[PDB]
């Protein structure tokens, strides 16, 4: 890689300043050469990871939408057909979306997972595993739509046993967790009912247990819940 | 659509 | 170029497709190859090509001054030295930013200006060409920063000519050229005193041709003055 | 900072 020659430390320092700069992008870059490093990544290092990847992702999965609606009027009754070229661009950002979660899964097969010795950091990679599963899910059609789906549902699955074995229900990892493996139900898998009896379960063991926390893990916990309440809202 | 997860996780 | 086994109408399509879909990178590369077609461009096609590398630009100049800032409170008095990360990191996107610029440049000398047939094209293309000297100049240093900024100059200084002896004061192009020539007066060329003189100019002889306006045009004409009149309270 | 044009200029 192009950051082999760069220091880890030089590449965690540059990943920040990346994203001072919302530079996503170099952000991404910088922190795949660190995971390249070998060594284990701190709590903060494992954020960095993904907020620059998910930067990354999301504005291509923001393109992708955008360009698929597009797309899917063009090709309406009575809408005319303008020629190749808002396909080809779609499958071109598809295509460059589709790259990116390779790339990150790669970096959790080639082995954070299995490095990784904390359930903080196991839950953290294997959460991530599914959510990009989830993204190729996203835009995918034929013959390998399935196994991708069943790709992220066990990579959530097996990140939610240990979350409830070894974690309690307002650490943010497992709140975050279950939050997009009930984005899962809904959106990719059509089990509305898992999504929501997943949302409201989560929330109320999380609610039950706020008291044992500081004002800062409170906060924290706190604001994942309310993103389970609007979906609940939203599926209810 | 769905709200998921913000990318930083204490 | 990559987009050389592209059509010209795809490349225009495309490059709508991608601002929709915020894809600016994207934008500038297909403009940049419908530019080198080699046939002219209308006026909204003008607009694709600056609207794309403006963007481009535009977030390389953000980062550039977050970056620059960092880099100059770390060499503050008693402020600790924390290697050459940040001065490594500013260098890359300066030198990205430059790169970005050089194009520019070089698709307005190979063959936009010289081929502009137009007042308002040849203005356009040559307050570009200042705009981007100008770009240049904001992290120039040594020994060439007095001849990027004199290009600039001249560039402006060209346009203006043109734009006073071809255009209605009103005229768009004519108003935001006054504005940036305003903008390298105060911010570039240490001349304020140049810079007031020219918006307090300009914004008060297109007030006395707004009434020549269609309700359209006038729309378009009085927003860069608001800009003008901004820039007056800021800098008297 | 001072105000500079918008990128598109009818
Ligand atoms: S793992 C300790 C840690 C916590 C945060 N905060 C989020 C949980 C809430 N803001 C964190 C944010 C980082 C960033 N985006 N630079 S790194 C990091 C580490
Ligand atoms: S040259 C005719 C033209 C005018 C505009 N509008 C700006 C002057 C005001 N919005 C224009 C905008 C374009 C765009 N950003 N896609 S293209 C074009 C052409
Ligand atoms: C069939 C499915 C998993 N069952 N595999 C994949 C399909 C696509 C769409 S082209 C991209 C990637 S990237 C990747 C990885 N693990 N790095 C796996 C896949
Ligand atoms: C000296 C100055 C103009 N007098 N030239 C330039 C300096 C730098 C900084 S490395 C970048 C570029 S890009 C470019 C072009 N016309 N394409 C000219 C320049």
């Amino acid at each position: 890689g192009a950051m082999g020659s760069m220091e880890r430390a030089s590449l965690i320092q540059k990943a920040k300043l990346a994203e001072q700069a919302e530079r996503y992008e170099d952000m991404a870059a910088f922190m795949k050469g660190a995971v390249e490093k070998g060594e284990e990544l701190s709590c903060e290092e494992r954020n960095l990871l993904s907020v620059a990847y998910k930067n990354v992702v999301g504005g291509q999965r923001a393109a992708w939408r955008v360009l698929s609606s597009i797309e899917q009027k063009s090709n309406e009754e009575g809408s005319e057909e303008k020629g190749p070229e808002v396909r080809e661009y779609r499958e071109k950002v598809e295509t460059e979306l589709q790259g990116v979660c390779d790339t990150v899964l790669g970096l959790l097969d080639s082995h954070l997972i299995k490095e990784a010795g904390d359930a903080e950091s196991r839950v953290f990679y294997l959460k991530m595993k599914g959510d990009y599963y989830r993204y190729l899910a996203e835009v995918a059609t034929g013959d390998d739509k399935k196994r991708i789906i069943d790709s992220a549902r066990s990579a959530y699955q097996e990140a939610m046993d240990i979350s409830k074995k070894e974690m309690p229900p307002t650490n943010p990892i497992r709140l975050g967790l279950a939050l997009n493996f009930s984005v899962f139900h809904y959106e990719i898998a059509n089990s509305p009912e898992e999504a929501i009896s997943l949302a409201k379960t989560t929330f109320d063991e999380a609610m039950a247990d706020l008291h044992t926390l500081s004002e800062d893990s409170y906060k924290d916990s706190t604001l994942i819940m309310q993103l389970l309440r609007d979906n609940l809202t939203l599926w209810t | 659509r769905s709200h998921s997860s913000p990318a930083s996780l204490q």
